[PDB]
């Protein structure tokens, strides 16, 4: 779903030769690791056993890590075009 | 600081498992800490560090109590 289905290609309009900006990005990285809990805030985050979640009211949720490729392309007046591209590191 | 850490650690299933294995091997008393002073002893034996030492550093899952029998798993 994340990779194939959620591709974004929209164009928005707001140096006076610039009329619109075409935002294009797509995710190619997604993994769901096991639930984690941060013990004393400054911890390395540790495994969250189900009973700990049940007793503390925490949600047995594993973090989702994402990484995307982004293409910011600006279309100017009279057809001049510039492309800004970035490789975005895996975040969560 | 130490209070929230004590609550969180006391509530982990891992703490219960390590403490009961320590009780089996007779390192911690089979009472449940009656007065804070023995609670520090139980924490130190079960987890491996005093709570202040746990807060000091950032590597907590290894010094947990290990069985003092080293059974021949063969």
């Amino acid at each position: 779903i994340v990779k194939q289905m959620f591709n974004v290609d929209i164009t928005y309009k707001d140096d006076k030769l610039r009329e619109s900006v075409q935002i294009q990005f797509n995710f190619t990285d997604v993994n769901i690791e096991r639930p984690q809990h941060r013990n004393y805030s400054q911890g390395n985050k540790i495994n969250l056993l189900p009973n700990k979640a049940r007793l503390c009211g925490l949600s047995y949720s594993g973090p989702v890590n994402l990484a995307a490729e982004v293409i910011l392309t600006a279309h100017y007046s009279n057809g001049r075009q510039e492309v800004k591209r970035a490789s975005i590191p895996p975040f969560q | 600081d130490t209070k929230v850490l004590l609550t969180e650690i006391l509530l982990d299933p891992m703490y219960d498992y390590a403490a009961t294995v320590a009780r089996i091997d007779g390192s911690i008393p089979m009472h449940k800490p009656r007065t804070p002073k023995e609670a520090e002893y139980e924490f130190k034996t079960v987890i491996g560090r005093t709570p202040a030492e746990l807060l000091s550093q950032k590597e907590f899952y290894d010094k947990i109590y290990t069985s003092k029998y080293r059974p021949d798993f063969t």
